[PDB]
């Protein structure tokens, strides 16, 4: 079996410029009938995969002409000009010239966009989780750029280790930006212990740290 | 238009067998081919086969010789992907695809089907609120979600307010706890105006356990 090889592995990119994405093959795609069987598909976070090239350098129907292939042989390119926010995901090529098609490994496009600063939420546990025996206290950093952020847990001004779990969502497809959940997990016996739960953020778009806090039963 | 709908997400033990539909419309059935294509989780996409629903002739990549077999339903516009003796390796979300020869490519794909293969049992959520950061008489946002908590296995469904809100949602990805459930947090942001004049109810859908809840969030 011939193999495809694409590279980068991962493409950041500024909104407006130029992305391209290349497409190896160790045998030549071009079919003894004079076709070259090399396609792009585009799987957007959370979505199916969507066919955006065929045969090198037609645009599918609806796919905008910022999309164009090129190459022949061996290597073929896709390139993306003015690049827009929705292009974001992981970019595929296909060969079907040899049996049995195959895909190259995708090229995750991510955007590069200005720093954005997170606005902080806390959320207390809920009666109805405490009267089935555990407490979650939940930070939400909705809307930041870039992902890295350092959240810190503080329970009556005690830094917490070990006891939250976080998550990311994938950058928004309109502004590109990220958002994050920390979760702190206590028993209701722990929780109950204490008074002041808060949740301390530090980020580049932060001039200093952003905390926010609750008295529980407040 | 176009359109090829799967089945439900599965939870299966090892050793199982396993069969997911894929129902075609919008087109002539037997004019085109129907390839099924894995995607193991935060992998590439690989190519398993096609099957003609002209001739009937099924064609396996190298991989997916054995216990793969793809069945078709002609009258019912339905193609099939069944999985003998399942593994651990088996552990993918499958996608079917419609095959067009006449530039030999795929063109409309599915939504695609979760498989689990695992010796462990469902475990339906716990969907708990996230009560709205302000009142009503305060400015600007207000947050506020649901915390659909220990659940096994992946996926649930969430949306507010049946689908018609959509706007400034954020669905976290599923993390696993030290108990090996899974967890999640849905949140939405909204005009904190509205806190007293809009209710907010999120629906949560953990179809291998049968679990739909809708929760209520209010302040």
């Amino acid at each position: 079996e011939l193999v495809m090889t694409q590279t980068p592995l991962s493409l950041p990119v500024s909104l407006g410029d130029q992305a391209s994405i290349s497409c190896r093959s160790s045998q030549s795609l071009v079919h003894s009938n004079g076709n070259t069987y090399l396609h792009w598909y585009l799987q957007k976070p959370g979505q199916s995969p969507k066919f955006l090239i065929y045969k090198v350098s037609n645009r599918f129907s609806g796919v905008p002409d910022r999309f164009s292939g090129s190459g022949s042989g061996t290597d073929f390119i896709l390139k993306i000009s003015r690049v827009e926010a929705e292009d974001l995901g992981v970019y595929f090529c296909f060969q079907s010239t040899h049996f049995f098609p195959t895909f190259g490994g995708g090229t995750k496009l991510e955007i590069k966009r200005t720093v954005a600063a997170p606005s902080v939420f806390i959320f207390p546990p809920s009666d109805e989780q405490l009267k089935s025996g555990t407490a979650s206290v939940v930070c939400l950093l909705n809307n930041f750029y870039p992902r890295e952020a350092k959240v810190q847990w503080k329970v009556d001004n005690a830094l917490q280790s070990g006891n939250s779990q976080e998550s990311v969502t994938e950058q928004d497809s309109k502004d590109s930006t990220y958002s994050l959940s920390s979760t702190l997990t206590l028993s209701k016996a722990d929780y109950e212990k204490h008074k002041v739960y808060a949740c301390e953020v530090t980020h580049q778009g932060l001039s200093s740290p952003v905390t926010k806090s609750f008295n529980r039963g407040e | 238009q176009v359109q090829l709908v799967q089945s439900g997400p599965e939870l299966k033990k090892p050793g199982e067998t396993v069969k997911i539909s894929c129902k075609a419309s919008g087109y002539m059935f037997t004019n085109y081919g129907m390839n099924w294509v894995k995607q193991a989780p935060g992998k590439a996409l690989k190519w398993m086969g096609w099957i003609n629903p002209y001739t009937g002739e099924s064609t396996f990549a190298d991989d997916f010789k054995g216990r793969f077999a793809f069945f078709l339903e002609t009258s019912a516009t339905t193609a099939y992907l069944q999985i003998n003796n399942l593994k651990n390796e088996d552990t993918a979300t499958y996608f079917c695809a419609r095959g067009t020869t006449i530039v030999w490519a795929m063109d409309y794909w599915g939504q695609g089907t979760s498989v689990t293969v695992s010796s462990a049992s469902t475990k339906g959520p716990s969907v708990f609120p996230l009560a709205p950061s302000s009142k009503s008489t305060s400015g600007g946002t207000a947050a506020l979600g649901c915390l659909v908590k220990d659940y096994f296995p992946e996926p649930v469904t969430v949306s507010w307010n049946s689908g018609a809100l959509t706007s400034g949602v954020h669905t976290f990805p599923a993390v696993l706890q030290s108990s090996g459930l899974y967890s999640l947090s849905s949140v939405v942001t909204v005009p904190s105006s509205s806190l007293g004049t809009q209710t907010y109810i999120c629906n949560v859908n953990h179809k291998p356990s049968n679990t739909k809840v809708d929760k209520k969030v209010e302040p």
